[PDB]
């Protein structure tokens, strides 16, 4: 007698992310070398954070002009993957096709000022639960960090994570108005000879960014 | 029979305690987790005693009367701040009901810190010992004194929208005051947060 | 056995008291792992529907011993009947991902579709009871859609839970809860 | 270890059967049965 | 030629109580850590043994008073998990999703009077065959046993398991008026100045308890 | 942590600078070849159509992930639901050759019919963009036909890409882009 | 290695399930982000 198997119910369907293989029809295929071929890159958040990019400020430029006038904000926005301020950058492209992360984002602020103008400024963060400062001196007891402008132009500040549950969502559903993540607010406290220059920002990847459960939904 | 309890600088005495009730562990978990990325800090200022009223025990209750409470409660002293100037905490706690009657009122109260839950129905009342319990029975005890550890869905909670624990007393056999009883007892309570961590801080006005 | 009632302390005297001599008490068919691996049947709905593990009905053997336990942790498993192309989002995407077949996608076979799904939550530990009845968004597996479900089953992997809750039988007219029992 | 009873390795691989756990750094309710006291409390006749 | 196998007839039915498991579809998933969480419990028999539960006596109350007139029991009841004095306990509402038992179930009979009242009591187990005892000199004869009120409040007496058949049933069908397994009186022989007190009670699961059987069967 | 902007040189200073501690940051998901595995389906075309990879939407996650990358090499596979008896001809083969049967044939089978073709061209790495929009000729895998092609699907193995090219994320009216999540 | 979670070798031999690769004579990017420089640049107080 042959080796009697029972055939299960309900297996066997194509799943489209089944772990399975097809079988051949055609082999023996030797296909040309691509011996060393440059740039290649293995991970997609390993180009996230060795290469920074813009954000999206207040009209379509990524700087922020010196305020001269009474208020001390330049701008503040929400801390999540799909803001406004990150509309079109890549580490918020990248991280639409996936539901949770949870890590670091670093801020790069580059000044971009003659010689004869100095200016300093002060970005906080403030976390869920009250609304966020609107004056230097009230954001002063947050995880802020003040840098000078000087010789070296560039200074990045790594917001970190805080967060009761232990990932976070990539997305904001209409039924949380609460921005459940926090802000990030930046302020100028003073300047000299500084008016009308830029700070243009860039944001990129932490050293422990982790993006998961990925679902690829409705962008093209 | 004797036993004094201690959190901080402040100190209590019973002379009628049956021991304590341990609940759900001995010690708590590794708090030191991976969301809050090192960034939290542990205060020892605010595990000290603080005191609030419950209710009146009285001969006209009959079985089955609870009158529980939620906690974290609202709070005067140093730990009342905390919720106010951070944003994820997590504390175990240690409570101590006391209802001083005297020697000859019989009756039966039994008191369990029970976890999340807004109101219990009359039916589950008969299955109340299953979370950390003890009886105050006044012919021989007047103290309960439970010690349970923090826990919840997420490490750190945040204490103004999710309260976990809920102390829960119940009236398991009538008060009588017979025939020299005190004609009735007013229950009390001697919380004291244990092991308070906070990580998170805010921006004042 | 007298001993101090009010202390909480587990006291269980045995029949060896009076010269009983207690036999062998084995237990495996009560385990909490073994009981809840069995196939509830929740009541499905129209063509979408979300996988919350508290839609299974509270009188249940899967449904009535999970609201035991305040926390509670298990990977999942389905198997609908569906009429179409049945779809599955993870926990936490745009509602409108399940029109999309790059997402795990199960087309028709007849009878059945046999799914096994991890358990993808933020929480470390889902709860039955949330004291704030309505719980958190949080608080799922994920969402299948179809065409027409008609039929769904929920069988909890690898189950371990927490902190136990009261459970009630049901409750008498009479002094004793008599019924029918099979006979040949 | 549930309804699991076959005496051959699953097909597929540990890491796509099920979610695979992860460490930082009945368990309490079987030390409660343990403690349980049930000697005599008094002198035995 | 391949390997030919004879599909069996009769087998592979979606048994809702099978031993296989389901093919993956989306694999790699790392959750977030729980190492020691407060409160696990492994066995639905341990939490039985540790905690014990009130019964339901008449009324609603789970105690019952002292008896001052020519009276001498306080309440006699069933030996079944389907009993009403036992309708609402943790071992009666687990005993029902399971078909058969053997094992002892030990009660806890605690006293709450004041400090100047005493009282004695008596709790006897008679198996089927006779009516149960109605007098305490008429119920010395079973497997009796009386304790004393004191320092110590609680007593616990476990009552045995005596059946002929070697396991018996959770449940009560109407052909069989007979209670086969028996019944359990409690008796109050005297007492001093005892009147209106309270004797609450509780029940728990026994040393050697085995439940086994599992039926889910129409209680939600 | 200042230090010259205009150098492209990276720099991602990390928690650390006042007092934080970085968790372990694990990182499976989000890996090149194992992404790209996932069967993203294509508009298909009538009797006779071409595997080439760029016919797939530019919104899709296959789609999306592919061009991201400048250059990319990865054997193929596919599942149609062809009514008839569909062949398939190699890389440059005249298309009046897809009319025989010595080519490789899968022969009508309900309801896929799931193939695993390799990577015949004679460029070494294909390319998404080209500086000649269309590409050229060479730039496919193969071209299949049937009486009526129903469905076609795509799923690149060991895919390998180089030289990373821009993602770009749906841009909101609003400060933030909400939208609906699944929720009990 | 991509969605492939099977504990039993190919029927197929290798030659036939895909395309030999051939030699002559993520790599880059990976090299890139160790490279990155995040230590403190002037003196701490």
């Amino acid at each position: 007698g042959i080796f009697p198997v029972a055939c299960s119910d309900g297996y066997g369907g194509l799943v489209t992310t089944d772990p399975k293989t097809a079988d051949p029809v055609y082999g023996k295929v030797f296909n040309p070398p691509r011996n060393m071929l440059p740039g290649r890159f293995t991970n997609l958040l390993d180009v996230a954070e060795a290469c920074p990019t813009f954000l999206h400020f207040d009209g379509d430029v990524p700087y922020v002009t010196t305020k001269t006038d009474s208020d001390r904000v330049l701008a503040q926005f929400d801390l999540s993957l799909a803001a406004k301020h990150m509309s079109n950058t890549f580490l918020a492209g990248l991280a639409q096709y996936y539901t949770q992360y949870s890590g670091t984002v670093n801020l790069h602020f580059m000044f971009t000022g003659p010689t004869d103008a100095k200016a300093r400024y002060m970005i906080a963060y403030a976390p869920p639960g009250m609304e966020p400062p609107k004056t230097p001196e009230a954001a002063a007891h947050c995880i802020h960090a003040e840098w000078d402008t000087g010789l070296n132009s560039k200074f990045t500040f790594s917001i970190p994570y805080l967060s009761a549950a232990d990932y976070a969502y990539t997305a904001s559903d209409a039924a949380e108005t609460t921005n459940v993540q926090g802000w990030v607010c930046l302020f100028q406290i003073t300047h000299g000879k500084a008016e009308g220059d830029a700070l243009v920002v860039l944001a990129s990847a932490g050293k422990d960014f982790e993006l998961r459960l990925p679902v690829d939904a409705r962008q093209q | 029979r004797i036993l004094t309890t201690r959190n901080g600088h402040t100190t209590s005495t019973t002379q009628s305690s049956v021991g304590i009730t341990h609940g759900y562990a001995t010690a708590e978990d590794f708090v030191n987790g991976p969301n809050t990325s090192g960034l939290e800090t542990r205060v020892i200022q605010a595990e000290r005693f603080f005191k609030t009223h419950l209710f009146d025990w009285v001969t006209s209750d009959p079985f089955g009367r609870y009158y529980l409470l939620e906690l974290p409660t609202d709070h005067k002293g140093v730990y009342g701040s905390l919720t106010d100037s951070y944003a994820y905490m997590r504390n175990g706690w240690d409570v101590e009901v006391t209802a001083v009657g005297n020697q000859f009122n019989g009756g039966c109260l039994l008191v369990a810190m029970v976890p999340e839950l807004c109101s219990i129905e009359q039916r589950e009342l008969f299955q109340l010992t299953l979370f950390p319990h003890q009886f105050i029975n006044p012919r021989t005890n007047m103290t309960a004194h439970i010690k349970v550890p923090f826990v919840g869905v997420n490490r750190y909670d945040q204490y103004k929208v999710h309260k976990p624990w809920t102390l829960v007393v119940m009236v398991v056999a009538p008060l009588t005051v017979n025939t020299e009883g005190a004609p009735q007892i007013k229950v009390y309570a001697n919380i004291a947060p244990t092991n308070v961590h906070v990580a998170g801080e805010f921006p004042s006005k | 056995t007298t001993s101090t009632g009010e202390s909480a302390d587990p006291v269980t005297t045995t029949v060896e008291n009076y010269g009983g001599e207690t036999q062998v008490q084995r237990r495996h068919h009560t385990d909490v792992s073994f009981i809840l691996d069995r196939f509830v049947k929740v009541t499905p709905k129209d063509s979408i529907n979300v996988l919350d593990l508290m839609q299974t009905p509270s009188h249940t053997l899967v449904g009535a011993l999970l609201r035991t336990a305040t926390y509670y942790f298990a990977d999942l498993e389905v198997a609908v009947k569906h009429k179409g192309d049945l779809t599955w989002v993870p926990n936490g995407a745009p509602v409108a991902a399940l029109d999309n077949t790059t997402n795990p996608t199960a087309y028709h076979k007849a009878p059945l579709t046999r799914l096994a799904l991890p358990y993808t939550a933020p929480h470390r530990v889902l709860a039955t009871v949330y004291n704030g009845r309505p719980l958190p968004t949080s608080f799922n597996y994920g969402a299948i859609k179809a065409t027409r479900v008609i039929e769904l089953l929920y069988r909890m992997k690898r189950a371990e839970t927490y902190c136990p809750r009261p459970l009630l039988a049901v409750h008498p007219s009479a002094a004793r809860h008599k019924q029918k029992i099979v006979a040949p | 270890s549930g309804n699991t009873g076959s005496i051959i390795n699953n097909y597929y691989m540990q890491q796509y059967q099920n979610s695979m756990d992860t460490q930082l750094g009945n368990d309490w309710f079987s030390k409660l049965a343990s403690s349980a006291f049930s000697g005599l409390f008094g002198a035995l006749l």
